[PDB]
């Protein structure tokens, strides 16, 4: 069977403008396991980011973190876009700071 | 809300026959990596349910090999190639594919035998009985085939209505015959009103209708 | 009580680079261990790598997980057909009460549950036709069923008996979350309230709303990871153009002593 | 024997029952679990389900809100709470397998009766062999056993050591609300006398036990 990701993007800690912080991409509830994944900074791909292991829920669709070190600023918006075969085009979630 | 329905609902067939069971969804079962969650399971009187065949034809562990399921959307058949007289019990098909998970209604399969004759016999209410209100009057139908037996209470020649209960046997699982107690129940006051007292039996192993009877009182 | 699981993934076709098989262990909600067959060594995770062990623990982590790995790649090969197929596994062991040890090992292909190793009749089984095909491969292997036995009924709790007295701090962290309420007009005539929860442990947390004092529902809620092991809840309400700071959030978690109220302010 | 179903019995409508299912035969914690149920003399009927975790469960909607399965993978066991009993929900309630192997393991069954009505032990009568019965032949007697409730009642034949052509009868209800059934025997005619035959009935709901003889009247 196919199932697609939902894509969750939000900050460790709370969003302070100048503070420095991680922010988090999860997507999860997907299968199968191919997936493909950038965090976005104004459009455009973040290079050094890292990721946790491809991992599984009880009901056996799969999950993954992706995560990076930034600051955040009045001048920025991030986003999450992800790839996989249920998906047409990848998807974009847009970083919603209150989140 | 997905009816499974069986056909038929009974059945009696020959040692050596070939019997066949369908079962009809009133929706399609194939929903998955081309599997389909239908089950066969069977019930023998006193005894818990077993599976038989699991998805559509997969015989189970043990379940002698002259069984087997087929069919695919819809319409779903059992196939016992050649009935033996241990495959006596109620056939039940099952969906598993959504909730409600439904049974069929059963296929009661009963083994058919050579034709054979009740011995029958009759039963006086106890004395004990009557001083307790009433009175019990019991016919005994012994050791027959098939199932299918008419049985008339005669109080002094008026055949009697709706006064008497019939229970019978499950057929006997060595000698695959029935058996069966007719009970009329009367209060005291209209038993001592009669005497002439018999019940009388019809049954295709005689050509003949037998009566056993008594009268109330001395032997 | 606490539960020692091994999350296990293999799949026919790997990107390049990708590892046909990769393994995930967890220690409750927390994750003490990673093995893939690219690198074919069994790696601790987290604060894990710190802790107290017996010098030839993740030896035997590795040892087993590459039987595991072996025989995984072996259903393929006996499932016939060209798939692509993704195994997974979900082998482990819980803890109750009593000392006493309860086993678990379920099976799925293509993202379906079909199979699993019965431990009181030392068996793989399944109805599906490929989990025969599997069942009856790993059956054929000499010496699977057994160590497949040991692992579940001996190695699993023993190492879970191992961190439960080496890693006691580890599972006792208790970390309470940083709070946000916020609120952002979602349309006209209404507002979105969004009570977030940042950096907390164990995952475990409760989110309400109240008006007054007075319950008005939880959000619409989602939960989530951080990447050093602690977790992230939020949940979001409608409520009405200017009505609005009546308004607090309600947490509940393991780290506090009370619940928590969360003004606007 | 894979399975052992329990704590069944009679109870009030309104009434409340806590069914356990003991699995020894096969590894709990890797199945869906299932009740299923039967009203006497009728079909299989599906009841519930548990997801192995123990967080996911259906139910049929004649007992939604008023039925509650669970687990305890620790006891490896499966439980009905039910609560709000009436009349339909009478029947041998069954425990079996969920996912993967669906309906493969059964257990005896447990029996769950809703009733108002009060446990009454049977009057035991006995059916006196005919006079003419010839000589040499086969002569049948038996007893009646009449007015009990409820299910069931087990009849045997001095103490044990009679099973040759024993015939008992399926209770039926009367319309009185209470349950009446025959056991009956045929021996020889010439024993008529000779050995003497007793009827041992026990009707343990109500702990009543008769031990009957019957004789030519
Ligand atoms: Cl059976
Ligand atoms: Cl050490
Ligand atoms: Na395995
Ligand atoms: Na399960």
């Amino acid at each position: 069977i196919q199932r697609t990701p939902k894509i969750q993007v939000y900050s460790r800690h709370p969003a302070e403008n100048g503070k420095s912080n991680f922010l988090n991409c999860y997507v999860s509830g997907f299968h199968p396991s191919d997936i493909e994944v950038d965090l976005l900074k104004n459009g455009e791909r973040i290079e050094k980011v890292e990721h946790s292991d491809l991992s599984f829920s009880k009901d056996w669709s799969f999950y993954l973190l992706y995560y990076t070190e930034f600051t955040p600023t009045e001048k920025d918006e991030y986003a999450c876009r992800v790839n996989h075969v249920t998906l047409s085009q990848p998807k974009i979630v847009k970083w919603d700071r209150d989140m | 809300d997905i009816q499974m329905t069986q056909s038929p609902s009974s059945l009696s067939a020959s040692v050596g026959d070939r019997v066949t069971i369908t079962c009809k969804s009133s929706q399609s079962l194939v929903g998955a990596s081309g599997k389909t969650y239908l089950y066969w399971l069977f019930q023998k009187p006193g005894k818990a349910p077993k599976r038989l065949i699991y998805l559509v034809s997969t015989l189970d562990s043990g379940i002698p090999s002259r069984f087997s399921g087929s069919g695919s959307g819809t319409e779903f058949t059992l196939t016992i190639s050649s009935l033996q007289p241990e495959d006596f019990a109620t056939y039940y098909c099952l969906q598993g594919t959504h909730f409600p998970h439904t049974f069929g209604q059963g296929t009661k399969l009963e083994i058919k035998r050579t034709v054979a004759a009740p011995s029958v016999f009759i039963f006086p209410p106890s004395d004990e009985q009557l001083k307790s209100g009433t009175a019990s009057v019991v016919c005994l139908l012994n050791n027959f085939y098939p199932r299918e037996a008419k049985v008339q209470w005669k109080v002094d020649n008026a055949l009697q209505s709706g006064n008497s209960q019939e229970s019978v046997t499950e057929q006997d699982s060595k000698d695959s015959t029935y058996s069966l107690s007719s009970t009329l129940t009367l209060s005291k006051a209209d038993y001592e009103k009669h005497k002439v007292y018999a019940c009388e039996v019809t049954h295709q192993g005689l050509s003949s209708p037998v009566t056993k009877s008594f009268n109330r009182g001395e032997c | 009580h606490l539960s020692l699981l091994y999350h296990l993934t293999a799949v026919s076709s790997p990107a390049p680079g990708t590892p046909a098989f990769w393994v995930s262990g967890w220690l409750g909600p927390q994750q003490y261990l990673s093995y893939n067959s690219l690198r074919g060594e069994a790696e601790p995770c987290g604060a894990w790598v710190w802790e107290n062990q017996v010098s030839w623990y993740w030896e035997k982590e590795t040892t087993d997980l590459r039987i595991k790995e072996k025989l995984f790649l072996e259903a393929f090969k006996a499932l016939g057909g060209k798939g692509p197929y993704t195994l997974q596994g979900l082998l482990g062991c819980e803890l109750g009460p009593d000392n006493t040890s309860v086993p678990t090992a379920k099976f799925a292909l293509n993202g379906e549950e079909f199979m699993n190793f019965d431990l009181k009749q030392g068996t793989w089984g399944g109805d599906w036709p490929e989990a025969l095909a599997i069942s009856q491969r790993w059956q054929q292997q000499d010496k699977a069923a057994n160590k497949e036995l040991t692992f579940l009924l001996f190695s699993c709790p023993h190492r879970l008996r191992e961190h439960l007295e080496r890693g006691r701090g580890n599972l006792e962290w208790k970390e309470p979350p940083s709070m946000r309420l916020k609120a952002r007009p979602s349309s006209p005539g209404f507002s979105v309230l969004t009570c977030s929860a940042f950096s907390f442990y164990p995952p475990e947390l409760q989110l309400r709303f109240l008006r007054n004092g007075l319950a008005a529902g939880t959000g619409q809620g989602d939960f989530g990871p951080n990447s050093d092991g602690s977790f992230h809840a939020s949940s979001s309400l409608t409520v009405k153009s200017g009505d609005e700071h009546h308004y607090c959030c309600i947490v509940q978690h393991a780290g506090l002593a009370q619940p928590l109220r969360v003004e606007l302010e | 024997v894979p399975l052992v179903e329990s704590g069944g019995g009679l109870v009030q409508p309104g009434g409340s029952l806590r069914l356990s299912c003991a699995v020894s035969g096969f590894t709990f914690s890797n199945y869906g679990m299932v009740w299923v149920r039967q009203a006497p003399g009728k079909g299989l009927e599906w009841v519930a389900y548990i997801d192995s975790d123990g967080d996911n469960t259906y139910y049929r909607d004649s007992v939604k809100g008023r039925f509650t399965i669970s687990r305890d993978n620790a006891k490896s066991s499966l439980y009905l709470q039910m609560n709000s009993l009436r009349a339909e929900d009478t029947a041998v309630y069954y425990c079996t397998t969920g996912i993967v192997r669906p309906f493969l393991y059964w257990g005896q069954g447990t029996l769950v009766t809703v009733s108002s009505a009060s446990t009454k032990g049977p009057s035991v009568f006995p059916l006196a062999p005919s006079s003419k019965s010839t000589s040499g032949g086969t002569a049948a007697l038996g007893c009646l056993v009449k007015d009990y409730f409820p299910e069931p009642v087990t009849v045997s034949w001095n103490s044990g050591a009679l099973t040759s052509g024993v015939h008992t009868f399926p209770a039926v209800l009367q319309s009185s609300g209470l349950y009446s059934l025959s056991s009956v025997v045929t021996v020889p005619s010439s024993s008529l006398g000779t050995q003497t035959y007793i009827c041992n009935v026990n009707h343990k709901p109500s702990n009543t036990k008769v031990d009957k003889k019957v004789e030519p009247k």
